[PDB]
């Protein structure tokens, strides 16, 4: 069987599950960008841009 | 005009204190041997600033614009009091009577809800 390191090695000759595969890489990124900001939002404090 | 309670319900006009012609700059006589009161006074707020907490460095605290979130409930109106006239000539108003508070909210950038008694007590 495929060793554990060879996994997505599946996707080599499959352009639709590669293109699959790519789009959740960037939905995960994007998700990613949404909770920094709303975690950052949540805490930054903006009464003193100054110190 | 002479408009209605059913004319005006619900427009958010019973919150406006009436108003004079662009024209009425006259003037209004006082016999100082006379008497006088205000019939009727309305106050009708159009902004709220409140002054902001300067940080211990500080420089200056400003007077910053606040949204008001607790509608057309604001104004202060049918206010009654006597118009004397005084030695040295001056007018002073002593008020007795008249709606002359209203509570008030209104909600500063960032989120901080400030309520304030809007009153001319006394
Ligand atoms: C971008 C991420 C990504 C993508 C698109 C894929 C895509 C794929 N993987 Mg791969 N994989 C990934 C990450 C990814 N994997 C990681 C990180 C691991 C290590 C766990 C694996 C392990 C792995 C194995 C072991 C196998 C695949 C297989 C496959 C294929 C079929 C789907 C499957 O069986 O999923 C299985 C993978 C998962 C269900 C990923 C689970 C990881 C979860 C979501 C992490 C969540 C952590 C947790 C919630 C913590 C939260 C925070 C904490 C504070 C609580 C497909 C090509 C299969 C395949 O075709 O083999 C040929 C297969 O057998 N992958
Ligand atoms: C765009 C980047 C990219 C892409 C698309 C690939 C894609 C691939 N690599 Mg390469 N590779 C890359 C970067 C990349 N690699 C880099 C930077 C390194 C150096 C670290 C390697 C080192 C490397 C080796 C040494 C091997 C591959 C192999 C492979 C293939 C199988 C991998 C597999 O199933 O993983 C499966 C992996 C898991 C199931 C779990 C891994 C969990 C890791 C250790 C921690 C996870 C971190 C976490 C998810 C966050 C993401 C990281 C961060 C950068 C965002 C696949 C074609 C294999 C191959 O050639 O097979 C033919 C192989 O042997 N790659
Ligand atoms: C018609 C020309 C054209 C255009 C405009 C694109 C555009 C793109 N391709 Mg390329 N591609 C083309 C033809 C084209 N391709 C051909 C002829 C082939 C061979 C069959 C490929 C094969 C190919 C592969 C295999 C991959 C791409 C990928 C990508 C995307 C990478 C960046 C990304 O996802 O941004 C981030 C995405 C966004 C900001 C969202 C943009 C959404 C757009 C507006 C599309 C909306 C829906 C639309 C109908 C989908 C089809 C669009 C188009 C890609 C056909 C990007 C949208 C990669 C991809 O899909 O990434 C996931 C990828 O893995 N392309
Ligand atoms: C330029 C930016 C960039 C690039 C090139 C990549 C590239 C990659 N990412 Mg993505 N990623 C990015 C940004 C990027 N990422 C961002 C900004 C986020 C949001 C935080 C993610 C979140 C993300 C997730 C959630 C996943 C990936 C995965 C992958 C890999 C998919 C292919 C594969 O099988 O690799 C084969 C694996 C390797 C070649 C391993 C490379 C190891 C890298 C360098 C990390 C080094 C070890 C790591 C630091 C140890 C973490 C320990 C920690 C748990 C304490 C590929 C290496 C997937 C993955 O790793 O699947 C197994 C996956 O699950 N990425
Ligand atoms: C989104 C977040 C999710 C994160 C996913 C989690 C990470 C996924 C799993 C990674 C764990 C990898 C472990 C695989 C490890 C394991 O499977 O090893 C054995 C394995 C043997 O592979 P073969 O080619 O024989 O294939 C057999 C197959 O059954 C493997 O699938 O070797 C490899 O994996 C090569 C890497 C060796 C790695 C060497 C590690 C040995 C260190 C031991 C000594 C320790 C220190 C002690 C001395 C002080
Ligand atoms: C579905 C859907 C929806 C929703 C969406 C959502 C809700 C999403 C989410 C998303 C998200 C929410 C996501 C996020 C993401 C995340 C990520 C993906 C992360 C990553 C991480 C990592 C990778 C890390 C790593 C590390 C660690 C952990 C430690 C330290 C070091 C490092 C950095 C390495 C809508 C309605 C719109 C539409 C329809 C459909
Ligand atoms: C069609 C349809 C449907 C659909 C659904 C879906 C599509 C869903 C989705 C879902 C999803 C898609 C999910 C998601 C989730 C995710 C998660 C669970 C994540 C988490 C994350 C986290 C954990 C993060 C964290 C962080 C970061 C990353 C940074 C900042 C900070 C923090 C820490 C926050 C239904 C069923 C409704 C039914 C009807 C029909």
């Amino acid at each position: 069987g495929l060793p554990w390191y060879r996994v997505h090695t599946v996707l080599i000759n499959d352009p639709g599950r590669l293109i699959a595969a790519h789009l959740m890489h960037t939905a995960l990124v994007a998700g990613w960008a949404g909770s920094m900001a709303l975690y950052e939002l949540a805490t930054f404090d903006p009464s003193d841009p100054v110190l | 005009q002479t408009l209605t309670y059913d004319d005006i319900v619900g427009t958010g006009l019973a919150n406006k204190c009436p108003t004079l012609d662009d024209t009425a700059r006259g003037a209004y006589p006082i016999d100082s041997s006379q008497t006088y009161r205000i019939a009727r006074l309305c106050l009708q707020p159009t902004t709220f600033l409140v002054k902001e907490e300067p940080k211990n460095k500080r420089q200056e605290a400003e007077f910053v614009p606040t949204k008001l979130v607790t509608r057309e409930t604001t104004s202060l109106d049918q206010i009654q009091g006597e118009l004397k006239v005084n030695s040295d000539g001056s007018l002073t108003f002593v008020e007795e009577d008249g709606i002359d508070f209203q509570p008030v909210t209104v909600q500063m950038a960032g989120g901080e809800r400030i309520p304030l008694l809007f009153t001319v007590k006394n």
